[PDB]
Formats: structure tokens, sequence, C-alpha cells
RNA sequence: AACGAUAAAAGAAGUGAGAAUCUUCUUCGCCGUAAGGACAAGGGUUCCUGGGGAAGGGUCGUCCGCCCAGGGAAAGUCGGGACCUAAGGUGAGGCCGAACGGCGCAGCCGAUGGACAGCAGGUCAAGAUUCCUGCACCGAUCAUGUGGAGUGAUGGAGGGACGCAUUACGCUAUCCAAUGCCAAGCUAUGGCUAUGCUGGUUGGUACGCUCAAGGGCGAUCGGGUCAGAAAAUCUACCGGUCACAUGCCUCAGACGUAUCGGGAGCUUCCUCGGAAGCGAAGUUGGAAACGCGACGGUGCCAAGAAAAGCUUCUAAACGUUGAAACAUGAUUGCCCGUACCGCAAACCGACACAGGUGUCCGAGUGUCAAUGCACUAAGGCGCGCGAGAGAACCCUCGUUAAGGAACUUUGCAAUCUCACCCCGUAACUUCGGAAGAAGGGGUCCCCACGCUUCGCGUGGGGCGCAGUGAAUAGGCCCAGGCGACUGUUUACCAAAAUCACAGCACUCUGCCAACACGAACAGUGGACGUAUAGGGUGUGACGCCUGCCCGGUGCCGGAAGGUCAAGUGGAGCGGUGCAAGCUGCGAAAUGAAGCCCCGGUGAACGGCUAAGGUAGCGAAAUUCCUUGUCGGGUAAGUUCCGACCUGCACGAAAGGCGUAACGAUCUGGGCGCUGUCUCAACGAGGGACUCGGUGAAAUU
RNA sequence: CCCCCGUGACAGGGGGCGGAGGACCGAACCGGUGCCUGCUGAAACAGUCUCGGAUGAGUUGUGUUUAGGAGUGAAAAGCU
RNA sequence: GAAACGAUGACUGAAUCCGCGCGGACCACCGCGCAAGGCUAAAUACUCCCAGUGACCGAUAGCGCAUAGUACCGUGAGGG
RNA sequence: CGAGCUGGAGAUACGCUUUGACUCGGGGAUGUCCGAAUGGGGAAACCCACCUCGUAAGAGGUAUCCGCAAGGAUGGGAACUCAGGGAACUGAAACAUCUCAGUACCUGAAGGAGAAGAAAGAGAAUUCGAUUCCGUUAGUAGCGGCGAGCGAACCCGGAU
């Protein structure tokens, strides 16, 4: 059938504490020193399209 | 080459597969053959041409009768384009000329021989084909089948002089398979190449045989298969 | 884990709640004898338009072949039926059968075939040989005229009516070239200023004292009835009379004139985009069909549907006072199919699946040719997850020092070789072959000169490491085993040394043939055959050959006798009744095929007791011992070759031995070449790894 | 088939011309040799490459016939 | 089986009322019956349908179906 | 029947109805095309005809099997009935007669039922008086590789 196959059922526990590193880590968010609305660092603020001066629009 | 009827390919029977092989071949028309002859008896026909059909062993000749209408008829053995030819008992003991055995003087070879005052010729078709009438009896006559037999054939019964046509089958090699194909199936299938279920010979573990018999059940060398039956009386010496 | 081919994609513009994914633009890359286009089958509305956005879509969707609504499909001439017949089906009567049912002459059903009248353009969002414009043709009923007497079947005959290969002449479709024509413009990077550049370059019909290959044809009088059931003026058979080349009849197509059509583009309006109006040129030359002229020519054996329409005839029958045939105008025009996908995401494969699917068309350049191969037109696509990374390991690849088979079960795998031309070429042979044997040289460009080109030959010069400069593109040889040979087979582990084979034999069968299917005294296959034919079995081209043994088995042959069934035949025994009777069982002898018995038969089962192996082969596809023994080849040889004979256990049509040629067969050797190996390395791609999106499975 | 030479017991040998073949090479087409890949596949039998036939015993559509101890079969107990 | 009687596919083949069949080889007797012509209600079997009832079920039960021979699978019959 | 109706349908609109709608009970008249199918053909539901009457629209007919003709049969039925034909698994701890079983299945005819039925009978009393069904007799008598196993009938009691 299929070669190599799991002995047993995972239990809950073991499972779950491989999950352990799957904990999303939050954006480090900084806001705009112009148009005040957040911003990822080394990008452009979405809000106004700033970034020392305006360069996107809207 | 002239005026004729069409012949259809068939092996199996009402359904299934009677004649065992039979398949191929390049297609044929049938060429209405004038076997009797005895509405024809007083009028001389020419012999227009001597031709090809592939239906017999043996040449046919096409005949113009002196009142218009032609008929193909079988070619003997010397018989010319341009040769008279006549049927009725009045009659010479030549080429094509069709008359009855009691006119047939002894010794004079024939061909295409009836077996009935009627119907047609029976016997002598194929290629080189001959028939020594050996003498008279009653009503009847002993004659010499090609084979060898002695039929007591009654001298009302009509023929025609000289031996069969088509030279001899020898020159025929046929020489490669697919000749053969360009005729009728893969031949002769051995028994001994098949099973124990498909065949008495089938099974083993090579190349064998042991006991002697055909597809179905009998046994092929040497067993006389003629019934008790009546037209028995009316043949003397068979074998060969 | 995967997201279904390694044919890419990129940016810009738009839309939108939201965009890698939908739209438009410009590039890119991929197919192009297809991955374009046209049918068929099959599917069924998937086609178009306008909306949608749960689910479906391997991701996302604003999008679709998906959900909804509306529309679209037009025929006297295309396919089919009102026409025809094939295989087959069916079949009043007729033949068989426990039934139900099975057969069957005529007839009837049945396209895959025969027959048959329409072309050219235009154009919906979506149909077009159908609608529309232009100009045709077909039959039918009648109307006016012509003509002035036949018309001619449910029957005859003629005719339709037929293969395969090779091929001469002319031709178009159709394709190329140009300082031919026509149209638009411009070009600049260095140049060119047009003799450059790009595009187009004739389709339908009518008429002609125009050119024309090829193709098709004999006419008429008479006689015999004995032939077409009969008739016939028709057809056939025989005869007489003008039949060589000529001569009639046909023009495939080309040309000219006209006319309708189209035609590169041009011109306005533009409602984010279409619509209406206009319209230039038409040349010279080369190629060219599987289409056409056409039912041509020749060669061949394996000897190549039928029926109707159709053309010719009389029988009937109506009428000669209104014939058929012609001509022109009116009229007439039925039913079904027709959208759309259709080598595929709409069909069969559970899937939007790397498979399968019959027919047609399928351009250009280079290339002996070509539907091959590389690039490419028209046209159609980038294959419905994506973005980084550049580890192991995996696949698919490129190069590799020296070595070159040492790898290994085995050169498995991969190299090498590669086209066209010229030279050259063995053993052996069945005289064909082996043979592309082997081996060698060439090959690009330019100029001059020679010729038969689409080019080729000679001479001289140039350039590169290299000239079939890339792609398609045999490595070869020595010996053996088996089978002769082309072929065939285990759909899905066996392609072979198996089966078939031409050739050989033994044998059975006399025709309502043996034999086979079958309820069957049916019917049929064998066969519309007839022993130079048909069945069965074995062997297996060709060459030389095929020994001995008939006791057992089987087949064929004999009868002097033994055996042996029902039945004929009843001697004798017994039951009951007073009795005549009525009753149970009943020998002898006679009574067929078989079996015992005698004889033969081996290309019958067989044997090497009935006899003990004739050649020929032999350590073999057969051999135990065994890696027999000596020789060969190797540095070294359980295999291979060659002798030998001690054949555990070869041997003559379960054929023996040998054989040229054949082989995706099997074994052994050599040359070549090489990552097969010493012994691995580096490089590419696709996964593997990382993010975002969708997210299985055995197992437990 | 037409021209050319040769007579030892000989055969044909040469040219022309023709256009044979279960002939060759090779696409379409029909097939399935060897390796690898695939092996919860793209796929209930395939892929790339390589290889066999390729005017014949050839390939193929449509229509129709033969079936369960029955059919069919260039013969494996193959296919139905 | 000592196998009567019915039945009849094959060959045969009679008596006619001091006549014929029957009574479990066969005989005598004793006893029961008139074949070889037809017709014939009712009581019995069943439940597609109908009505009533039930120590029958109540949505994995009960029909397969709270309705469906449908969806779906199969060329098909068939299955569901 | 006596006020509602306009089917499930929950759906709006037009309406109809005490001159009695609707629904219920009972007759009729229509009834396309297929289907025994029946003019002929056919891949059911579609093709193609002819004869008659008819102004076209339209109406009727054209299959065979019996008998003069009236008139009768063709096909369809869940099970139940009878007739022609007739398995194996299985039991016999194997299997062959036997069993399964004249069961399953196929076919023909038929009806609301059928079949059977008026003693050349049952039978042992010189008793009975057409048939079917139930009880019983009775696992008796008997059959039987006398093995597995199969198994009546008269009498009597009823339904009729
Ligand atoms: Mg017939
Ligand atoms: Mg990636
Ligand atoms: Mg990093
Ligand atoms: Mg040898
Ligand atoms: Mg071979
Ligand atoms: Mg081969
Ligand atoms: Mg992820
Ligand atoms: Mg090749
Ligand atoms: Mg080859
Ligand atoms: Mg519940
Ligand atoms: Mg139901």
């Amino acid at each position: 059938a299929k070669h190599p196959v799991p002995k047993k059922k995972t239990s809950k526990s073991k499972r779950d504490m491989r999950r352990s590193h799957h904990a999303l880590t939050a954006p480090n968010l900084t806001e705009c020193p112009q148009c005040h609305g957040k911003k990822l660092s080394h990008h452009i603020c979405p809000n106004c399209g700033y970034y020392d001066g305006r360069q996107v629009l809207a | 080459l002239t005026e004729a009827l069409p012949k259809t390919g068939g092996r199996n029977n009402r359904g299934r597969i009677t004649s065992r092989f039979i398949g191929g071949g390049h297609k044929r028309l049938y060429r209405i053959i004038d076997f009797k002859r005895r509405d024809k008896s007083g009028v001389n026909a020419k012999v227009a041409a001597i031709e090809y059909d592939p239906n017999r062993s043996a040449r046919i000749a096409l005949l113009h009768y002196a009142d218009g209408e032609k008929r193909y008829i079988l070619a003997p053995e010397g018989l010319t384009v341009g040769a008279t030819v006549n049927a009725g008992p009045e009659a010479e003991p030549k080429l094509g000329n069709a008359l009855p055995l009691r006119f047939v003087p002894v010794g004079a070879v024939v061909h295409a021989l009836e077996l009935v005052p009627g119907k047609g010729a029976q016997l002598a078709r194929s290629a080189g084909t001959s028939v020594q009438v050996q003498g008279k009896e009653s009503d009847y006559v002993i004659v010499r089948l090609p084979s060898g037999e002695l039929r007591r054939v009654h001298s009302e019964c009509y023929a025609t002089i000289g031996a069969v046509g088509n030279a001899e089958h020898k020159n025929i090699v046929l020489g490669k398979a697919g000749r053969s194909r360009w005729l009728g199936r893969k031949p002769h299938q051995r028994g001994s190449a098949m099973n124990p279920v498909d065949h008495p010979h089938g099974g083993g573990e090579g190349r064998t045989g042991a006991g002697r018999v055909p597809v179905t059940p009998w046994g092929k060398p040497t067993k006389g298969l003629k019934t008790r039956r009546k037209r028995k009386t009316s043949d003397r010496f068979i074998v060969t």
C-alpha cells in the first residue's frame, strides 16, 4: 500500500505540543510622521504614500 | 468476362463456423455454366473464347449458338477458339460434342458427367479429369471415375468428349503463405499446438501425439466413412 | 504530500468592496502536416447579449464551458425520406418443432455504396450552397403558339456495372521571382533617397469565324427462328455492302469582349468605439497535384457488388377531329438535419485528466526529395496557484585530467557512427544476395570558364579550431546455438527457440460426399464445389536422406469354427376349478452387428520381451559424474570454439544432418568509443527548503 | 520486349529498355524491443528516449453476423 | 418387487346383457360396477385494491421510499 | 349541497358565484400520438400511402385468425388455478439408486376464482352412495442403497 505509515494516533498533548512553534509574530508597527496612520518600518505609509516626502499617490 | 452472378464469401453456416478455416480471397463473381446442355440438342455452337473462372480449377469456354444465345461451357483439353460443337444423340466422338454414353464408344475418354439423366454434370469437372468408358451393361454403362472407382452409370446420362483443361496444377507451386491467403484462411492449425480443452491432441510439455483423432471425435488415418446405403449396388470396386 | 507536462513571462492603463489571476495596450516566448482550419460521430444549448458571483474552478476571481433571464438555429437544388439495392434482418403461401419457437421463394426493411437540379457575393451580438442581392437550373399541372400522328410496360434487351500496380500528353487549384503594373507614406542609427522599404495584383456569368491537349465513336440492308415465356422495328448469332491514316461528336482548360462581384487601401461621423460612403492595378516568367481532361496507355493475376433511374422495343390499351417532341409566360416547391464544441476543458476515459477518436485542407525559406527536420505565415496558444532561496537527496540534462570495460549477471546505460556524392569492398552462396559489407576521400564562400537544370564540372583565390558549420542523421566486425524466410501471439511481468507458413506425407470422401451446426425426415455450411476437389492429422523453404522391430494397442482385410440379443419356437414343470378351460415360469435348436481367432499396416499409437540403432550427429537448448580430456583464445577462460566418444538419458517426417539469406532472438570474442568503472568533480534545469493561498492518504 | 557475342556436354554473358517484389530506407498509420521515469500515477498500464512493420498474410470507418461448456482464437486456456 | 389397477409411445386387436370391467400374480367361488360422449352451482386457494382492528413500528424502526424505483451506478438485464 | 371558489402552491392579477358556483354521487359527449396496434414502414410516440364522402377545413375505412353472417380471438394482469417441460446446491456425514422435488424456473390456456364432479368407484358391513375442503385416522398400513429417509386410505366427525 503506502510503504512508510504512522504506528499510533498522535495524542492530543503530543500533537498540540508540536504546534508550540506555530505562534504568529505580530508586525512591529510605527506611526507615520505625516498622515498619521500606522506603517511598517522601511516601507512607504499606506495612507498618504509618504517616506520623507510623498512618493505614492493617494 | 460476360453477364454472370455475384459470389459472396461465407464460411459460417446459418451462423456458426461449420467448415473450419476459409476466409480471405480476392472476391469473385459466379459464372453460370451449362452442365446439362440437353435443350440445345441439334443446335451447333461456335467457341468464341476460352476464359478464366475463379470458382473452378479448370478453364471455361464461351459458346455462341446458331440461335444467338451464348453459354459458358466447360473447356476440354484440346479445344481451340473457333471450333464447332454440337449437342444431341446425333454427335461425333470429337472434342466438346455433348452426347449420352450409349452413343459413346468403349474406351472413349470423357469428362463432365451426370448421375441422373438431367440435373447436369457432376463428375470429372476439375482440371485434367478423365472418365474411361469400360463398357455397356444394360440401360447402364460401366465407367472409371477420376479416382479409380467403377460406377454403374445409365447410358441415358449426357457427357462431353475429352479430358478437362487447365493443364496441370504443378507449375502452380503457391510459393509463400499469403498466396494461400489470397484464397482461404490460415490453414491447418495443429491440434497438437492446442490445449486439452480445445482438441484431443492438445496439452503435454513439448511436441508429442497419443491416440490419432480429428478436431471433434472419430479417428483420422484409415477408417471407412461411407454409410450402408442404396447407391452402393450401382458401384463395383472402390479403393484409390 | 500535492495544486495535473520545464511553451516563459514583463510592465503600463482600466475596473472593482477587494486584482499576480478579469479587461485593454505594448512587448516577450510556444505550436504551425498544428498545439491552425473543415466535417463526422458523440454531446445537448454548452452558441450570442445582458446580469450574477453560494457552490463548481486543484489558488484568486470583478472571470468562465459555471447560476439566471432574454435571443439565436430559415433550404425545390447541401445530407437524409417521399427512389434503388449489399451483408444482414424480415418474410402471405410453403418446410420443421413438447411448447414459447426454428427455417424459408418471391416481395418487403436495410448506406457503408448507386441515383439526383445552384453558382458568385453580401452580412445579426449570435444562421448561411438555407436569409438578402445578382444572374441560374430541376420536375410537376395548366395557359397561348409550334407540330400535324402516335404514345410506348408490372415484360424483353442494351446501359448503369466497378480490381491492383506502373505511367504519357495537356491542364487548373495553387505557389514563387521581377527596375511589370497599382496604392500609401516615410526614411534619419554609419549608409541608402529609389532600381529602396511595405501591401495588393481576378472570382461568377454570358456571347465569340479565337488557341487547344486529351478524350468518345463505326452506319445500313437481309436471313435463320432453333435465342431473349410470346410479340418487337429492339438485342444477340451468321452473311452481303461503304469501314487504313482520314473522318465525325466532345472541348479539360487558356484567350478576347461585356457584365455582375470582389479588391490594397482611402473618407467622413464616432455615443471610449463601431457604422455608413468610396475604390487603384490586374503584367511577364518558372513550378505544380492524390483535383480535372477522362471510362486514356501499358503491364499483371489473386480475375475484381447488386438494384433503380436511364436508352432502345413490342403485349395490352386509349386515339388518329385535340400525338409525342419543341419554344415561351404563369404557377408549384412537402418532411427531418442545419446554433455550438468536435485530436478536445463541451465526445469515451469518475476529474477543467500527459490516454483514446474515423475523413478532409494544411502556406513560406533552407534542405536530392518529402506531410522529415530547424525557423516561420495565417491562425492559435503560455497548458487556472504564486513568490523567494540556490543545502543534503531525487529526477532530466551539459562538460570532464590521466586511464578506457578494469564496471558488471551482461558494455545494462550512455557515448562513438550519422545525410548526399565519389572511390573502394571479403569469406560464403540457393547466384538473387551477403553489401550501407569493411576501409577511404569529399562537402563553406568567391571569381573566371565549360554544360542539361531547380544546378553541376573543371581552374584559381579567401576565411575559421571546425564548411551535411545549427536540427533531423547506421557504430562495425569474427564465430556459434535455434528457427528457413515476411508474418503471429500471452489487452495489463513472457515477442521467443511458440504458433502460422510455402513445400512433404498418411488418410478419409463418389456427391442428399465424407464432415460440421441443429428441436428437426427442417434448413445450412462444406459448394451454387465434384478426387489436379473437399475434410482430418502430422511434418515444415531448400539440399542430401528417412534404418530395424507387426508381440501388445488401433485401423484395414478373411471366415473353418467358438462365443452372443430381442424375437421366432415351445419340449417339459407347476397353480386353481368337478369339468372343458383359464393361468405362473419355461429348455433345446435357430437368431445380426460386436468380442475371442488368422493375416496385413509404422510419414499409425509405440519400441531399440517383436526387435535390439542404418546413416548422420554427439560432454550437445539433451552430460549425472564434471570446471570430463587435450587443444584454441586470455596475463589468468565453471562460459565460448574445435577435436575426442565413456551417448547417466541423440538419431531419422514427436523428422536426422546440413544450409546462403533473414532475426527488437540467444551465447562467446575482437575493433571503435565512451562517467560502465578507478573516482569522482563542476555546471544547468525541475522538485526538495522558505512565505502567502487551497490542503489529501494509507495507518491508528 | 529490341539489338550484341558464344557453341569444349554445356549454361548465358553485354547494352538498351522496362517497371516486378509477404524487396529495402523512412513519415502518416499500425505496433510494443531495451532502459529509465511513473509506482496514494498525468494514467486501473502511461511518459521521454530507443526500437519493429510501413503495397501487405497491410491499416481503417460504417453497417451487420457468431456467446456461456457456448463463441472466437496465425494457439496463450488468449479474448469474450 | 409375488406388482394388480390406472396412464400410453410402439405393434396388435375382443365380446354386446346365459355379455363386460373390477376387487394387489393367477384360478374357482362370492360380492361391487355398466368404460371407450358432453355440461354442471356451492363449501377451497389468493390478495393488486377497499374498510376495520392490533401487549405492530415510530424516522439506523416501519415498505426501498413520511414517498422515490427518483437521485445515483450499469451497454444492458439489473441494482439503488 | 348551501356559500363560497379560483388544484398541491403556500404565488400576485383577471374573474366566477344563491338564475346557486365549489366539492361530493351518477350517466354522457370529447379524447392528439404510441402501445395487441391492426393501411404500409419503423430505431415506440415518428415517416410514406391509397379508397370513400366532402366547398376546402374535416369525417370514415384499408392486419390477420373463425364461420353465411350476427358475432368471437389477438394484448394486459400481485398472488391464487390447471396443463406441456422440468434443475442443482443439499441430505444420505464420501457417492451413483434414493433425497432435495415434480420444489425453483420456463412456457400455454383462464377465471374471479379455478380445478375436480355424477361410480366399469370406494370397499369386506351383501355397508357406501358425484366432487372439493377441514378435523381425524396416523407417522398407522406400507415404501426404502429396507439406508438417509419418504408416507397413504376406508371408517367416523363437520363446511357445503
Ligand atoms: Mg433472405
Ligand atoms: Mg517555484
Ligand atoms: Mg535569507
Ligand atoms: Mg556445430
Ligand atoms: Mg521465425
Ligand atoms: Mg520477424
Ligand atoms: Mg504553504
Ligand atoms: Mg526509424
Ligand atoms: Mg531496421
Ligand atoms: Mg429522531
Ligand atoms: Mg416506488
